[PDB]
């Protein structure tokens, strides 16, 4: 009923005002609550920060001095405003409804009580890369063939990550694998992917292979044949 | 629009590393990067063309590198000499040098 | 933060402990954090289990003062390899702004898979581009780690390999993928390509040659 | 060895068209290009253009398209690798904002992807 879907940039440069945005699909906005969370690479996941139902916010103090988060009721979009980032600041920014919880252990009339609040549905992520290093679409080149037979898609020299990569536009599913990048010592990323399809569909089941790259907002297509 | 570092210094001894970047217009992969020595107001020097190659002469100090979105020219083991002002410049076989923006050094 | 480790074997119970133990009153939650991924709400209150999650994944509730907080997994399987994050609540303390430390939890006993090889030579839009890659794809391997080796002809080869680190697929398998780049000069000059992957004991070579 | 003597350093006034002359020794004139750099004040400095004193071939920015008018004379041979060679610059619609110093230099190599490159320069010549 309801899910949640992130978008960011992708890249943004050391000292500037990152920004992300968050759109919530079957239910409404301002009457739950939000909250933003982010894992970079070894750390674990940190919570940023969270906003009420009557938009009311509060931070984490660890980044409270530079975190800004809005919410727009027009529709179902929250946003995210993070400014003087550092190469640290780069991770998988998660978008997730919270819930409070009344935790009752005395007395209500005293206040002997607490809330909590926990994060129920999730988005996916939006992948943010902070490197003063610039954009560049990828190159794709076909991997021709030759029981069954494999032909590939080679994605190689784009940054940042990620790149979605899709077959037949979206018809080919079956046997598709796509593998992780790799970072060469260029300093770019280098993709490959791959599907298994029976021998006899190469004359002539048209392959089309999809390779999109958002941070340079470069798509391209190419047909695989022996 | 080929921008360079606005200003660095070092000392006798040390390193510098001047940076030359810009957009697709004039930068980088499919260019090539020269980097000229040149005192405000006199005959000026090349120091290193095709990204890292010295001219003749030049001390082996002087040193090139060309990243996939932005040149560097590093000035190792520093001397008198060294304070003047340097350009950048990208250019291909058959066309101009797009010179860059300047560093103070 | 840091990362606690745990093994349980394919089968057992799992029983994963709290970080930090609770001063007072608490409303406990459980999230399952597998890296490159969403997290998924296992328990929001001390034994609250969303919808969307089986039984056999349970926690402590808090009846008396002093009993530990932790979450069990009965049956474990290969899927239950995460980590387990435990945002603890009290009366006592503040807020919980931190999620905790991260159980590791990785599941022994699980069937040995050999990997599936596939190598593929420069492509020759690529070689057009006075370029040339060599691509060797390994995948549904277990477990998650194996060694590649590319030899030109017979003499190895070291310089200008790069090699993924192994991924966890959905299958629960692993999946590696090596970059062998060459000038396509050298891609001519030699007579065949080979990309030796050992896994466990044995070791699997795809070759490849310009014809 | 190579020099590359220029002109005198006289001034005139918004509206003229003067000429800027170029005289090389000590190397084959005809063998490397001819280059015309401008060292502005209120901007950094500029390649105005090249030309090639053998095959008469120029090449100049798109911001002296219509305005700049790059000629050389024949050489004149010294000895079997050495010639005497003149290049000049000529300004159209003229003003004050083009003030600066002015400098020719020659060609790096004869051949290559460096060919044109100004590699060995004058001593300059100051103008409005
Ligand atoms: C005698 O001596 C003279 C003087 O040294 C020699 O002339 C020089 O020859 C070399 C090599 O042939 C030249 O170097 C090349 O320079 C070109 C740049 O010119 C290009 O750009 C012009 C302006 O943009 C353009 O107009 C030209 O295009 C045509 O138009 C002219 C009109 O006259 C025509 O004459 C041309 O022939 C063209 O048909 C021109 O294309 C540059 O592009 C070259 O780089 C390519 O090739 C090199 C390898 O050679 C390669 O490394 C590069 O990556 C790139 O692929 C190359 O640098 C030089 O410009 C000539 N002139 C000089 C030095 O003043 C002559 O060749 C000698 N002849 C003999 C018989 O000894
Ligand atoms: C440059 O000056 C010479 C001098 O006679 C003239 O013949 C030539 O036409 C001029 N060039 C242009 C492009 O007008
Ligand atoms: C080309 O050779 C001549 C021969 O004396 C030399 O003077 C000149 O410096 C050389 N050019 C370069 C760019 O070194």
């Amino acid at each position: 009923q309801v899910q949640l879907q992130e978008s960011g940039p992708g890249l943004v440069k050391p000292s500037e005002t990152l920004s992300l945005t968050c759109t919530v699909s079957g239910g409404s906005i301002s009457n739950y609550y939000w909250s933003w969370i982010r894992q970079s690479p070894g750390k674990g996941l940190e919570w940023i920060g969270y906003i009420s139902d009557s938009e009311s916010t509060n931070y984490n103090p660890s980044l409270k001095s530079r975190v800004i988060i809005s919410v727009d009721t027009s529709k179902n979009q929250l946003s995210l405003k993070l400014n003087s980032v550092t190469a640290a600041d780069s991770a998988i920014y998660y978008c997730a409804r919270a819930q409070q919880g009344k935790r009752i252990y005395g007395m209500v009339s005293f206040g002997e009580f607490f809330y909590y609040y926990y994060m129920d549905v999730w988005g996916k992520g939006t992948t943010v890369t902070v490197s003063s290093a610039s954009t560049k679409g990828p190159s794709v080149f076909p991997l021709a063939p030759s029981g069954t037979a494999a032909l590939g898609c080679l994605v190689k020299d784009y940054f940042p990550e990620p790149v979605t990569v899709s077959w037949n536009s979206g018809a080919l599913t079956s046997g598709v694998h796509t593998f992780p990048a790799v970072l060469q010592s260029s300093g770019l990323y280098s993709l490959s992917s791959v599907v298994t399809v029976p021998s006899s569909s190469l004359g002539t089941q048209t392959y089309i292979c999809n390779v999109n790259h958002k941070p340079s907002n470069t798509k391209v297509d190419k047909k695989v044949e022996p | 629009v080929l921008t360079q570092s606005a200003s660095v210094s070092g000392s006798l001894g040390q390193s510098v590393t001047i940076s030359c970047t810009g957009p697709n217009s004039v930068c980088c992969s499919h260019k090539s990067i020269s980097w000229y020595q040149w005192p405000p107001g006199r005959a000026p020097t090349l120091i290193i063309y095709e990204d890292n190659e010295r001219a003749p002469g030049i001390s082996p100090r002087f040193s090139g590198y060309k990243s996939y979105w932005s040149a560097y020219l590093t000035i190792s083991d520093l001397r008198p000499e060294d304070e003047t002002t340097y350009y950048c410049c990208s250019y291909t076989h058959n066309s101009g040098c797009v010179f860059g923006t300047g560093t103070k050094v | 933060s840091y990362v606690r480790p745990l093994s349980v074997a394919l089968g057992e119970t799992a029983s994963i402990s709290c970080g930090r133990q609770a001063l007072g009153s608490r409303a406990v939650q459980w999230y399952q954090h597998r890296p490159g991924q969403a997290p998924i709400l296992l328990i929001y209150n001390n034994q609250d289990r969303p919808s969307g999650i089986p039984e056999r994944f349970s926690g402590t509730p808090d009846i008396n003062f002093g009993t530990r907080a932790t979450l069990t997994i009965s049956g474990v399987e290969a899927g239950d390899e995460a980590d387990y994050y435990c945002h603890m609540w009290d009366s006592r303390s503040g807020f919980s702004w931190s999620f905790g430390g991260a159980t590791r939890l990785t599941v022994l006993g699980q069937p040995k898979a050999a990997p599936s090889v596939t190598l593929f030579p420069p492509s020759s839009e690529e070689l057009q581009a006075n370029k040339a890659t060599l691509v060797c794809l390994i995948s549904d391997f277990y477990p998650g780690a194996v060694t590649v080796a590319w030899k030109a002809d017979s003499s190895p080869v070291k310089a200008g390999v790069e090699t993924t680190t192994p991924s966890k697929q959905s299958n629960n398998k692993y999946a590696a993928s090596s970059y062998l780049s060459l000038t396509p000069m050298q891609w001519k000059m030699h007579k065949s390509y080979s990309c030796q992957v050992t896994h466990e004991g044995s070791t699997v070579e795809k070759t490849v040659a310009p014809t | 060895q190579g020099q590359l003597v220029q002109s005198g350093a006289t001034t005139t006034k918004p509206g003229s068209s003067v000429k800027i002359s170029c005289k090389t020794s000590g190397y084959r004139f005809n063998f490397y290009h001819i280059n015309w750099i401008r060292q502005t004040a209120g901007r950094g400095p500029e390649w105005m253009g090249w030309i090639s004193p053998y095959s008469g071939d120029k090449n100049l920015a798109p911001a002296f398209q219509d305005r700049v008018n790059m000629t050389t004379d024949t050489e004149v041979p010294v000895t079997s690798f050495t010639s005497t060679g003149a290049a000049y610059m000529e300004i159209r619609n003229l003003t004050s904002d083009d003030t600066g110093t002015y400098f020719c230099a020659k060609g790096l190599l004869r051949d290559g992807s460096s060919t044109w490159l100004p590699y060995l320069w004058g001593q300059g010549t100051l103008l409005t």
